[PDB]
């Protein structure tokens, strides 16, 4: 009653087989085991990297093929390995699944087995290393970008092709914090990943649990990494977690690969190397950094039709594919000064560092005044986002700067008290809040009261409540047309009528 | 690991301290950590061999020093496991670091053949999940409160009453949640050892606990070696029914005996001093602070961090595992209190309104807002003039003062350290007296009433004897 | 949830008695299977006698 | 005990000096004079000399003395230079070294070592191994041959 | 709450079977342990006359 | 990179990581810019010999890879070293690290064939006169006296760019002065080659500067070895009748490749995370950008301190 | 023949009873530019200059058994 097909399959299976080998064929020989470095003395004349299978589900690649011995790859348990195992014959390397079909589900280190399932299939069972794209054929399409956050929305956006050194301060928060992108994005459409580096069963769980109750699950990747983890999967998460967006990227859809902290990857592997005599440099690392950065970080760029003309074998040669490359890392309270942070953060194109004294003292502002910044900013979106909504340097810089020396120098004048009010208002009742969503409401309801002067007469903190609330209810249900005004550009007679006409009439009837 | 003997024999080419050239015999070691229990000398000494390179000639170390041994010592391993004695039947006595007795008292009284079992839950049990129990107090058990068995990490410096938190978690920990319970006793001495015996075996912080020891005079690999027996031996409680609680040393221990003794020797070391292996040993501490399929071990962590720190490098990990902060000065016993807990500085992070409510958030905004707008207003008008007294500022002095000012109240089983026992509290006299009766209820309701009652909900309801 | 509770319950209930019911068939197909497939000698001559 | 140092020894006396009919001189010397001081007499009382003489002379020239050229300059020169102090891999490594040539040696079907006169990819193995005269051995021969569809079917079809 | 009920119970009688290791077991073990008898001299000659 | 006459040499031995330990020939070991074109895999790459030694393996290092390779790799004997192909015909296209092209098909012009390791500085037939020269600006040469054929260093931020340098000296120093101005690149971007190309069809200098740009998705012998492209090719235009003029990129490729290719090679070197190459290649390399009597040879100093270190 | 020398790994291993290395001259033993040790030479002086190969003047280090290092 509970076998039914196991007896077919366990039947057949166990009954066809094959045939006997083990005959006149060297397998390789490991002479010791020095709990991970097994001293393979054999079958050293193959592929320069080949993960070949010892005694169980391993995978020991030759470290360093000399003309006699070579070191294994820890795999697993390897301190309770002897020396008398030996090894087996295999000549495959680097065998995970490369596809858009099964970029949804949660990934695990090799393959899909972190989820309730485990057959999620993909295209084919390829390498999970990337490389660059190509150096003419790197166009890179300005399209819009809107994560989760109302005052990064119009500041500095990275749309696809462009590389943000993303920053995030500790204590409130770096895991999550802003990470209402999958709920506030709705239905993104891309391959994107989400690569671990040392999870656990709360941000598994959280993360799990808000992701898919709390917009769309079955949307990009999501390759997961343990805290158990040695070097060939908590090293290996950047460099191998790449496999689908590979598969979006060369063909001519969109694609993307964002990744988890950078302190588990330069220190997840900074063991292996001084703890078997190699080479060594910057944090025990010696050249590791340079090689591992260049093809992952500097790797997800927009293809236009010649990098995916020949890389498709004849399939979407018209298309551009895009890729966006979503580098965050989560700095210590701004531990960013070494080789790996000034190569990785100035080698790429925008920078976003974000501090933790306005997030961890209770205001809604994660990111920082001014040093929170990308490359393309906000003139690769829409039109409302670019000509109307981008003066975040002149009411920060003017407000803090003419409102923070206001302790020996009183006595402020006409030009002092006028960005106060406005700043402190603009800047702390337009800031969105923890797993708050932002639709693209943000640059109509943006580009009109910081524009024409309708938030100048509610600047009061008790206002912004009945203000906000039967302005923006009044004036977004009393007229559903102004919805499609967030559709595309803008900035023309629908937006100055609509603006003017539901700002005074919504502003002026509240 | 190996138990006991066997395996023919050896025979030692050179001798030293510690990590000295062992050799065996041709293909006869075990696995990893095998303490090769051999007649070094006089004593049986144990000698783990951590190393496997070959078969035999392996660096082996003892949980001592062998420095006095002749060249030629016959070392010989086994076959199976080294079984530690223990299991759930073991608290009430005096256990040692090895499995036998601490102080001329009974030893292990249950023995499961532990051999070495790390028991750590997985994704596939009871994670995650808050437990918010009894104790009984008010601010401290709704305004900080715990998870289902995580590590409490707390901190505090030196005068942060000792007796209210064994006092006070001796009952709550023992009666109230499981009986099986746990103590760690390393790293201790004539007052450590006096003081914790005399005031633990004096009162009910005894019976039932399984008390440890473990003396840091040798090496630190017997005195440092909590993860096997501490994580085998405490929590193998929680399999019976219900949950477990254990007690831990110091946050220094680690990083000084992990780092000095894996620096200290030789190998494994490339990170200035720093092991790179055993601190990815913290990476479970997650499958430890949690509820498991059986049980929860509630592995209560003491007051100790970074040279007695609240903001730095491991008390911000011990501060962020759990539901709350750690903080604990002199500044609230020194104002004339019973329990030495700030309120004011030790908030809970779980506070927001997402995974609370309205009556499990409303017992913080009124803490919060009483304890900054008492506090703030009080020392405003008592710090100038008493004439800028308004309504929160008048008022403050007597609902919010004894209503913020209650929480300092006896323990449970008090019948021998405070004089008078302390009743059980829920949940229900903190939010009842506290989210209502903070800002102007009794009218009047003075401090008198409020200083000696174990709940909130009698200092609105017993003030007419003041 | 605390309704689904005891229907859960007992599907994992109806699950174990069913998979326990079946160990007979599963054990019985299994030995027949090896003993009649085993790549040695067809016969059925040595009981098995397993659950 | 040479690892790289037996490459020398073994590779540069199987070519140059393999023209004076030295064929029959490398084995019994070389296996004399290595295996004369594996006792705890020889090893122990000529490896601790103070000069190169008096070990290799002695220890060369007193235990038979059953060498000639080769022996002493060898002898000389490595008990000198420092490669007297082990040889033990001497005979393997001279023997397999300089019977290159000719050196036929198959593997083993799971049993025992049969080592067949095969110099190239299945030459003598097939008939020397599949023309009984022997089919299977008392070492474990038909009763190994289960272990492919056993362990395959058993190993494989073991997870369900 | 459906969802989760529907998964804990696959989830729950996918896991709870123990037919892959009861039957793989029982039938490695009695099949690898059972070849012994009835096989003299016939069973060498077809597994040891292939080579 | 060599001209291979025989195609011999012999086997290999050890192939762990970059270090090219290759048992090629007994007692007829080649030069130092003679590279032996292994078969390793598929592709011939060349392994540049560093240091020959006794026996067969030498000390050598490759630019890319193997691209997966046995412990025993066939090689092969060369006769000319360095025979890589340039000449004053690069003006064209834009060229890559091996005398290749980027862009289109033409190896960024073929035309001659010589040896890529071209001479540092020499006197006796050069120019020691050292003249000025005059970029024809008023903010530029009336401000700053240049010298004819001069490493002039650049310092500052932005506000002028590369389409300003690039666009007015490509017409203004090519049209009131005879010579051809090149440039390099040595650890750019992978997308920047896919704007600022770009420039090249705004300004038309694609046809009069070749192009020789490394990228950073290779390592550092295959994105470094840019120099033999520029001295090799410069030569022809300098030392015929033109006045070559080349421009560097940064110094972050060569001071991180030198130091730590030459550092992390297991020997010691110069202090403060320094290398003791830096003299000769800075002082051999910054002396050779000097007037002649058949050409001066000028180049863009644009080299990046360690934010003033 | 500990160390591979080919020549002199064979005629040293074969006829030790014959070296005659006290011309202080014969040749190197590997050059590793500059580092180059100069095989032989028993009589020679130490730190005295002799002309190699070319046109430099050649000094050794030291006169260290007959392992002189020559730059
Ligand atoms: N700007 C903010 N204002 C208020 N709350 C915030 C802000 N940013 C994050 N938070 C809170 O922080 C919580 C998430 O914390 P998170 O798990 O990211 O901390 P963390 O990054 O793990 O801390 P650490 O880096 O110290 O380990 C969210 O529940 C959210 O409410």
């Amino acid at each position: 009653q509970l076998n039914s097909t196991e007896i077919s399959e366990l039947i057949k299976q166990r009954i066809a087989q094959f045939n006997v080998v083990s005959e006149a064929h060297n397998e390789g020989t490991i002479v010791s085991v020095s709990d991970g470095v097994i001293r393979i003395h054999g079958l050293a004349d193959a592929m320069q990297g080949e993960m070949i299978s010892l005694p169980g589900n391993r995978y020991a690649i030759a470290l360093n093929l000399e003309r006699d011995s070579v070191g294994a790859v820890v795999m697993g348990p390897y301190a309770d390995l002897a020396e008398g195992m030996k090894v087996k014959a295999t000549g495959r390397i680097l065998e995970v699944p490369v596809g858009r079909g099964l970029l949804g589900r949660v990934v695990n280190t090799l393959g899909a087995p972190i989820d309730g399932k485990g057959p999620l299939d993909h295209d084919g069972f390829s390498a999970v290393e990337a490389i660059a794209p190509g150096v003419i054929e790197r166009q890179s399409v300005d399209q819009p970008v809107q994560t989760g956050y109302k005052a990064v929305d119009s500041m500095i956006p990275i749309g696809r092709g462009q590389r943000e050194l993303i920053i995030g301060d500790r204590q409130t928060g770096k895991t999550a914090l802003a990470i209402d992108a999958i709920i506030n994005q709705r239905d993104s459409g891309i391959k994107a990943i989400y690569v671990a580096i040392g999870q656990k069963a709360s941000t598994i769980s959280n993360v799990v649990r808000k992701l898919e109750e709390h917009g769309a699950l079955a949307n990009t990747i999501v390759v997961v990494a343990t805290a158990s983890e040695s070097a060939a999967l908590q090293y290996l998460a950047p460099y191998a977690g790449a496999a689908m967006g590979e598969y979006f990227r060369d063909r001519g859809e969109d694609a993307l690969i964002i990744y988890d902290d950078l302190s588990k990857q330069a220190v997840a592997y900074r063991q292996i190397s001084l703890l078997l005599r190699r080479p060594p440099g910057r944090e025990a690392f010696p050249g590791d950094v340079f090689y591992l950065h260049s093809r992952l970080l500097e790797r997800a760029a927009r293809v236009n039709a010649e990098y995916v003309e020949a890389f498709t074998k004849g399939e979407v040669k018209g298309k551009t594919g895009s890729l966006t490359a979503l580098p965050i890392i989560e700095t210590q309270a701004g531990d960013v000064s070494a080789f790996v942070p000034t190569n990785v953060i100035s080698i790429t194109d925008g920078q976003i560092f974000l501090e933790t004294n306005l997030f961890n003292a209770g205001i809604r502002p994660a990111v920082n005044p001014g040093i929170s910044v990308s490359r393309v900013g906000g003139a690769a979106q829409t039109k409302i986002m670019k000509k109307l909504s981008g003066g975040i340097r002149t009411a920060l810089a003017q407000y803090r700067e003419l409102a923070a020396f206001s302790q020996f120098a009183s006595d402020l004048d006409d030009a002092t008290r006028n960005q106060l009010d406005h700043g402190q208002k603009v800047t702390e009742l337009l800031k969105q809040k923890q797993y708050a969503p932002m639709s693209v409401a943000q640059q109509s309801l943006v580009l009109f009261a910081a524009e024409r002067g309708y938030l100048a007469d509610v600047e009061l903190s008790k206002i912004g409540s009945f203000e906000a609330a039967l302005l923006a209810y009044v004036d977004r249900d009393h007229a559903p047309l102004m919805q499609e005004i967030n559709q595309t550009g803008g900035y023309n007679d629908e937006i100055e009528g609509k603006l003017k006409g539901i700002l005074d009439s919504f502003k002026a009837t509240q | 690991h190996h138990h006991h003997h066997g395996m023919a024999t050896g025979k030692i080419v050179q001798v030293i301290g510690a990590v000295v050239d062992v050799e065996f015999p041709q293909d006869a070691v075990p696995r990893v950590y095998d303490a090769l229990e051999v007649q070094n000398g006089n004593e049986r000494l144990v000698l783990e061999v951590q190393q496997q390179l070959g078969g035999g000639i392996v660096r082996t170390i003892a949980m001592g020093s062998s420095d006095g041994l002749r060249r030629g010592l016959d070392v010989k391993d086994l076959e199976h496991p080294i079984e530690v004695p223990v299991g759930k039947a073991t608290l009430g006595r005096i256990m040692n670091v090895l499995g036998e007795p601490v102080d001329m008292k009974g030893e292990i009284g249950e023995e499961e053949r532990w051999a070495i079992h790390r028991a750590a839950p997985s994704y596939e049990e009871l994670s995650n999940s808050q437990e918010l129990l009894e104790t009984g107090i008010k601010v401290i058990d709704l305004m900080a409160p715990f998870a289902k068995g995580g590590k409490v990490g707390l901190f505090g410096g030196a005068g942060v009453g000792k007796t209210v938190n064994m006092m006070e978690l001796i009952r709550n920990i023992a009666i109230e949640h499981s009986g099986y319970s746990v103590f760690a006793g390393v790293g201790e001495r004539t007052r450590e050892g006096n003081d914790f015996y005399h005031e633990m075996t004096d009162s009910n912080v005894i019976d039932k606990v399984s008390l440890v020891y473990g003396q840091m005079n040798e090496p630190p690999g017997n005195r440092l070696r909590v993860a096997l027996t501490g994580l085998t031996m405490a929590e193998k409680f929680r399999d019976e029914g219900r949950d477990v609680l254990l007690f831990v040393d110091n946050i220094y221990r680690y990083t000084l005996a992990g780092t000095e003794v894996s620096a200290l020797l030789g190998r494994m070391p490339s990170a200035v001093g720093y092991q790179p292996t055993l601190a990815e040993e913290m990476g479970v501490l997650q499958e430890r602070i949690t509820s498991t399929k059986t049980g929860s071990i509630t592995s209560v962590q003491a007051v100790y961090v970074p040279a007695d720190d609240l903001t730095d490098p491991s008390p911000a990990t011990t501060f962020a595992h759990l539901d709350a902060t750690v903080v604990l000065s002199r500044q609230i016993a020194s104002l004339g209190i019973y329990p030495a807990v700030d309120p004011l500085d030790s908030t809970s992070r779980q506070l927001d309104p997402l995974v609370v409510g309205q009556e499990h958030y409303d017992t913080a905004r009124g803490v919060q807002s009483i304890l900054q707008r008492y506090q703030e207003l009080k020392d405003i008008i008592a710090i100038l003039g008493m004439d800028e007294l308004s309504e929160e500022d008048k008022l403050v002095v007597a609902r919010a003062r004894k209503i913020q000012r209650f929480l300092s109240q006896p323990f449970f089983v008090a019948e021998v350290f405070t004089g008078s026992p302390g009743k059980y509290v829920s949940l229900k006299d903190t939010i009842r007296g506290f989210k209502g009766i903070m800002e102007g209820e009794y009218d009047h309701l003075p401090e008198q009433a409020f200083y000696m009652v174990g709940s909130i909900e009698e200092a609105v309801e017993k003030a007419k004897k003041l | 949830q605390a309704e689904i509770e005891a229907e859960r319950k007992r599907a994992r209930e109806e699950l174990r008695k069913q998979v326990a019911i079946l160990a007979v068939a599963g054990a019985e197909k299994i030995i027949e299977r090896s003993v009649d497939e085993a790549a040695n000698s067809d016969i059925v001559d040595k009981l098995v006698a397993e659950l | 005990e040479f690892i790289t140092v037996a490459r020398p020894y073994a590779k540069a006396a199987f070519d140059f000096a393999v023209e004076h009919q030295s064929v029959e001189r490398w084995q019994d010397m070389l296996a004399f004079a290595a295996e004369v001081t594996k006792n705890e007499q020889m090893a122990e009382l000529l490896s601790g000399a103070l000069a190169p003489e008096t070990l290799a002379e002695s220890f060369i020239a007193v235990a038979g003395e059953q060498l000639d050229e080769n022996g002493q300059n060898l002898i000389r020169v490595m008990a000198e230079n420092g490669r007297l102090n082990a040889l033990p891999d001497v005979l393997e490594q001279f023997i397999h070294l300089r019977a290159v040539s000719e050196a036929t040696a198959e593997v083993d079907v799971i049993s025992a070592a049969a080592l067949s006169e095969q110099q190239l990819a299945k030459i003598s193995a097939a008939m020397e191994k599949r023309l009984s005269r022997k089919v299977k051995l008392n070492a474990k021969i038909d009763k190994s041959v289960m272990a492919g569809v056993i362990i395959r079917a058993g190993d494989m079809v073991i997870d369900g």
